[PDB]
């Protein structure tokens, strides 16, 4: 359905639907091309991380999956990490590479993290 | 006539161990019903691979899912053939 | 009933008879054993309960032992050093003859690399190792004649003289490589491997008469009969790793395979008749006519003089 | 057959602490001359010095060997607020110098392998810092991940060797502060996955005296855990977890043994490979070994004289 919707829409609309579906890296790239800010994508990433922090097993597996759609920089052997921690590292790396005004990115991450409270 | 096809080609599993699951399926629902239930068997199969932790090399998931489907089809075929043989015997 | 078990205190890794003169109608009586998994390992010589004649404190662990001639015993240590011992029968004393301290050592790094197997065709001693190295020496040479460096990245387990100036070597990844000692290149002539499998190969033996028959043993406990000119036959046998396979020298139709499960099976070609000769782990065996000796990890030597009775 | 071996230490100054490796053949001897020597064992029992190097100006306290799965990794804490990681190149080479601590790092302990390479350092300020190396090939990179404030001067740390998934990672922290009234000098910290942070689970109020050394015993497939506390007297505790969440599962503590037979301060406590025999040291210069019988009654099984002879 969102396929047909993209078929006849604009850039902001594309970004919106991509974030909803969970394809974050593509949203990042689109934002950069049209000079749109990266706030949306960072906030979406933070949302997923908060969800995993306190979430069910199925959510964890789907999370692992969409990480492969994105690009995890390195392979770490830690058993304790699980899918959630892998998604955290992905977000962190994306941030470091595609960084702009510091206030903006850190702000949005911290804000979204405090959706329902979190010890930083 | 009887037309049983190829065995299980398991990637990250043991072909011999799948036989226990085959017998679990072969439990008689009521009488002569060695077919368990597609609902249960499907759920269990889907949950099995989730338990298998897809960690660093998470690029093999489509292949894993095709395998589940192939196993299901084979189980269904076996049950159908057994039922047919039983009917033939009755006749 | 046939086997007389004498318990010693050292796990027996190797058992080999002293080669007997064919012209004289003598019966082999003296055999040699080597011990492993101990603080101070040793090489012993026994005479058929067997009574020990002479022994020597062997530095390191005795991995492989071959009888060069009646008076010389070539032993390969676990430190790589290949040594020759001279047996003085008159005084019953084993003495050190010649040694190559750094015959086998890992590339670049410090410390030592084990020497897995040796094979002898007087006066040529070819020794393979864990490192890729097929060092070749001579009975009187203080130097190494030829060294095929980086022959095998994986650990080579065994070696045997196919024909002459040619050696067949098995490695940890399941590959039987035919090597040539005349060609100056460091590449194998041919590499024989099972398609799709990498089961390590532990032992290798060649038929005494026909040189094209080679029998090997893997970790799956399977006897694979190979034809180097043309695996012809894959035989299901043990349920565990086959450490050693030996053809009977005088009558090749008999074969003896020892496994760690504790079964010294005997194969008779003259429908293969398979029987269990023994009732921890059997490491080595040696047969010469009617006399057979095997050494186990239970610190015991089992000797029979009426094998075919 | 208890044997007596006299290996010339070849040390110009007093030796402080020695530590064996995982497989029992390599040991490191740190000394007061600011030198760490690595002694290796050959086929013969004889020990030979392989590498000798100078490490820190500050007094080196502990030396901890990592699991061989990660390589030959050492660790050395010192008075000068540093925790160096060492690795051979084929000579030991310093990879990092953890210096986030503002006070003398007193104890350093490697995490059990199942968690990863997570060095833990407790400092006199009262903060336990748990670092983590992302890649084992590059050991110069260490990122601090968790800082646990204990509100008391830390003296010793000990991890929970349990590898059961049900048992969440636990770390024990002692307090050497000679507090006149403040009790509860042994605090246990559990890792709550939901908050992704370390939180206090149990405080052993019974221990009201300075804690010199704590040590967890291997679980051996048991419901409860064992903690040895070295104070003025050897004390053994049993922490049984309660029934069952959103928070730390509370514990039920019972003191099952208290030995003041040393008649002095107990400085060190260490278990054997299977956690049956515990050893203890003291000002008397004796090492007393304690072993439980079939009726769970702990009794001393060996005492040693200063000259090296055993007490008969």
């Amino acid at each position: 359905s969102t396929a047909a919707i993209a078929g006849s829409s604009a850039a902001e609309e594309m970004v919106a639907l991509l974030v909803q579906a969970g394809l974050f890296d593509t949203a990042i790239s689109l934002c950069q091309t049209f000079k749109l800010a990266l706030t949306s994508v960072f906030e979406g990433l933070a949302c997923k991380c908060i969800r995993l922090q306190q979430g069910g097993e199925a959510a964890q597996a789907e999370a692992w999956e969409w990480l492969a759609a994105n690009q995890l920089a390195t392979v770490i052997t830690t058993k304790e990490s699980s899918a959630t921690d892998e998604a955290w590292r992905l977000m962190i790396s994306y941030l470091d590479k595609y960084e702009a005004k510091n206030t903006l990115y850190h702000h949005c991450i911290i804000n979204k993290l405090l959706s329902h409270g979190v010890p930083l | 006539s009887n037309e049983i096809p190829e065995p299980l080609q398991l990637d990250f599993f043991d072909r011999s161990q799948i036989e226990q699951v085959i017998a679990n399926c072969e439990h008689k629902n009521r009488r002569g019903q060695t077919v368990c239930n597609v609902k249960l068997l499907h759920r269990v199969l889907v949950a099995e691979v989730n338990a298998l932790q897809g960690m660093a090399a998470i690029g093999q998931r489509p292949l894993l899912m095709e395998e589940i489907n192939t196993i299901l089809q084979y189980v269904v075929e076996r049950n159908k053939l057994l039922q047919c043989l039983h009917a033939k015997r009755h006749a | 009933d046939k086997f007389a078990a004498k318990f010693v205190s050292h796990k027996i890794s190797r058992t080999r008879w002293r080669p007997v003169s064919a012209s004289s109608l003598q019966q082999p009586d003296v055999f040699a054993t080597g011990s492993w998994d101990n603080e101070e390992n040793k090489v012993c010589v026994w005479a058929t309960d067997p009574k020990q004649l002479c022994d020597i404190k062997h530095p390191g662990d005795v991995m492989d032992m071959q009888f060069l001639d009646k008076e010389r015993i070539v032993t390969g240590s676990s430190t790589g050093t290949v040594t020759i011992f001279r047996h003085h029968e008159n005084n019953q004393t084993l003495s050190v003859n010649q040694r190559w301290e750094q015959a086998h050592y890992h590339v670049g790094s410090n410390m030592r690399a084990p020497c897995t197997a040796i094979v002898c065709s007087s006066p040529e001693i070819v020794s393979v190792g864990e490192d890729g190295r097929i060092n070749c020496f001579r009975a009187e040479s203080r130097d190494v004649l030829r060294t095929i460096d980086d022959a095998d990245s994986s650990t080579m387990h065994g070696v045997t003289f196919l024909r002459t100036t040619e050696i067949l070597t098995v490695n940890s990844v399941g590959q039987l490589k035919l090597w040539d000692l005349r060609k100056q290149g460091n590449d194998p002539t041919q590499i024989f491997s099972v398609t799709g499998e990498r089961v390590p190969l532990h032992c290798v033996d060649r038929h005494p008469n026909q040189q094209h028959v080679v029998a090997t043993g893997g970790q799956d406990g399977m006897l694979c009969i190979w034809d180097v000119r043309h695996p012809m036959s894959l035989l299901n046998a043990h349920e565990a790793e086959m450490w050693e396979v030996h053809f009977h020298p005088s009558n090749p139709d008999h074969l003896f395979t020892c496994s760690e499960d504790g079964s010294l099976w005997h194969w008779d070609a003259s429908q293969l008749e398979i029987t269990n000769l023994l009732p921890l782990s059997v490491n080595s065996l040696d047969v010469l006519g009617q006399n057979l000796v095997c050494g186990t990890d239970a610190e015991a030597i089992y000797v029979t003089r009426r094998l075919f009775s | 057959m208890f044997v007596a071996r006299s290996i010339a230490a070849d040390h110009k100054d007093l030796i402080h602490d020695v530590s064996f490796d995982f497989h029992g053949r390599r040991m490191a001897t740190c000394s007061s001359d600011q030198s760490v020597k690595v002694w290796d064992k050959s086929e013969n029992v004889n020990w030979h010095c392989t590498a000798s190097w100078k490490t820190h100006s500050g007094s080196v306290w502990r030396v901890t060997w990592a699991h061989p799965e990660f390589g030959q990794v050492l660790a050395s804490c010192s008075f000068d607020r540093t925790a160096a990681v060492w690795e051979e190149i084929v000579h030991w080479v310093k990879r990092t110098t953890l210096v986030d601590s503002r006070t003398s790092v007193t104890d350093v302990k490697f995490a059990p392998k199942h968690m990863g390479l997570m060095l833990a350092t407790c400092s006199a300020d009262g903060v336990v810092r748990i670092y983590e190396a992302p890649d084992v090939m590059n050991l110069s990179q260490w990122s601090l991940q968790h800082e646990i404030s204990c509100k008391l001067s830390c003296s010793c740390i000990s991890w929970n060797p349990s590898s059961s998934r049900a048992h969440s990672p636990m770390i024990a922290v002692g307090s050497d502060d000679s507090s006149p009234n403040i009790m509860g000098k042994v605090q246990i910290y559990e890792y709550n996955e939901n908050t992704r942070k370390y939180a206090k689970a149990e405080t052993l109020m019974s221990v009201s005296d300075p804690v010199h050394d704590i040590a967890f015993a291997p679980n051996l497939g048991r419901s409860f855990h064992i903690l040895a506390v070295a104070t003025k007297d050897v004390r053994i505790f049993t922490m049984k977890p309660l029934r069952k969440s959103g928070g730390v599962t509370k514990f039920e503590n019972h003191t099952v043994a208290q030995f003041d037979n040393h008649n002095s301060q107990v400085w060190r406590v260490s278990w054997n490979i299977t956690g049956t025999v515990l050893a203890s040291s003291g000002d008397d210069g004796t090492v007393r070994l304690w072993k439980a019988n079939y009726m769970d009654n702990w009794k001393c099984i060996g005492v040693l004289k200063g000259d090296g002879n055993p007490v008969g």
